[PDB]
């Protein structure tokens, strides 16, 4: 043996891994993650807000200081000096002979075992970049329940394995949308909401960071969304649902196309008095289906990108492609009611129910 | 003078199903110390 380490002064942050635990005033690690997922997300867009209005603020202040005065020439973050008292012993023949294990002893903070993998359970871990992990470790790699800031202000609660994200989780994104659910590697995996930040919700199901499989979309214009969904888009038979009409068919690379269903009811004349008496007393309700079928350019959606002689896909504002044709008469389609009972439970706030007995409610 | 329907003569498609928003990029990669050295 030849060098002893036998002290390290380090400094810790007010903003870390560190202390978005210490302030949720649970016991442990596993106490921290094992809360009621909403309380989770609100402490990490708290931690997101600080991260950000600290930013704000230190541009406005190099900002001052360039226009008068001198530099800064400090540290502008709050920090804490803390005093590690560990003592090892290394085997070698000059400093540079044992790089990793005294960069390894310059950022884990656990129980170091010179030429020996990190075992901690209390650990924290540092990070070039500047991004923070408290939780555990094991072979090396992190393991087992954690939390873990990103450091721009996003930021992770929950399982981690094979050094990355695995089983349950809680993420918090700097754009505002939150995620909560199950991830395999460093994407979603299984089952999970999203919420995004303009207000829509998606509850369903998430093949390596993307929408795959069976899935229910609660869009902004309070209307359900339902289908088979593969690599972030809808493919085959889908469903939209809005408060008096219903809309099947088949959709190609999240565009409708093909022969659909549409079935609506008139809401606006069901107060009115009817136009033939037997339809008084009646139990079918006044609502149509038409047997119509969408159009798309005969290039676009065919290829898979397969990166062009291809028309692009009709967008948003103005679809410029999209035709439709219906050439056969209405079927008088049974009721609807807007709820679809499949996806049952709203996420959203404000969502307006329909009957033929009752129409529009809110 | 106008007399009739107020309806336009023009080819008229029903409006397709509203757009899904897209997820946050994956610049969020969680940093990982360094390995250790293998003998």
């Amino acid at each position: 043996t030849t060098q002893v380490a036998l002290m390290k002064l380090y400094k810790e942050y007010a903003d870390s891994a560190f202390n978005v635990f210490r302030g949720a005033g649970v016991d442990n690690v596993a106490a921290f993650i094992g809360q009621e997922p909403d309380t989770i997300i609100n402490q990490l867009k708290a931690y997101l807000e600080a991260t950000k209005k600290q930013k704000a603020a230190e541009a406005a202040a190099a900002a001052a200081a360039e226009e008068s005065g001198e530099e800064i020439t400090a540290d502008p973050k709050p920090h804490v000096w803390r005093f590690r008292a560990l003592g090892l012993n290394f085997g070698g023949d000059s400093l540079e002979a044992i790089e990793h294990d005294l960069k390894n002893l310059f950022a884990f903070d656990g129980d170091l075992a010179p030429g020996a993998a990190r075992d901690s359970d209390t650990s924290r871990s540092s990070f070039p970049n500047g991004d923070t992990y408290f939780g555990s470790y094991a072979d090396d790699v992190k393991h087992g329940p954690g939390l873990y800031a990103f450091a721009t202000g996003a930021g992770y609660a929950g399982e981690y394995a094979g050094g990355k994200r695995h089983g349950r989780g809680v993420m918090v994104f700097p754009d505002g949308g939150t995620y909560v659910g199950e991830f395999v590697a460093d994407k979603f995996e299984g089952q999970g909401q999203y919420r995004y930040p303009d207000g829509s919700v998606y509850t369903g199901s998430w093949a390596a960071g993307q929408k795959h499989g069976p899935g229910v979309y609660w869009d902004t214009a309070r209307g359900c969304l339902r289908g088979e969904w593969k690599k972030g888009l809808l493919v085959g038979k889908g469903t939209y649902e809005q408060p008096a009409l219903r809309f099947e068919g088949e959709f190609v690379r999240g565009m409708p196309a093909g022969t659909a269903t549409y079935t609506l009811t008139g809401h606006r004349t069901l107060d009115m008095p009817c136009f033939a008496a037997q339809h008084i007393q009646a139990e079918e309700g006044p609502t149509l289906a038409l047997p119509c079928a969408y159009g798309i350019p005969p290039g676009s959606g065919d290829e898979p990108q397969l990166d062009t002689d291809k028309p692009p896909l009709p967008a948003h504002p103005k679809y410029e492609g999209l035709t439709f044709t219906a050439e056969q008469l209405p079927g008088a389609a049974p009721d609807t009611v807007f709820p679809p009972e499949e996806g049952k439970p709203v996420p959203i706030t404000a969502v307006p129910a329909f009957s033929v007995s009752t129409g529009l409610v809110a | 003078v106008y007399v009739g329907w107020g309806v336009k003569n023009a080819p008229f498609v029903p409006l397709p199903p509203p757009p899904v928003a897209q997820e946050f990029a994956w610049g969020e990669v969680e940093t990982q110390e360094l390995e250790l050295k293998p003998a």
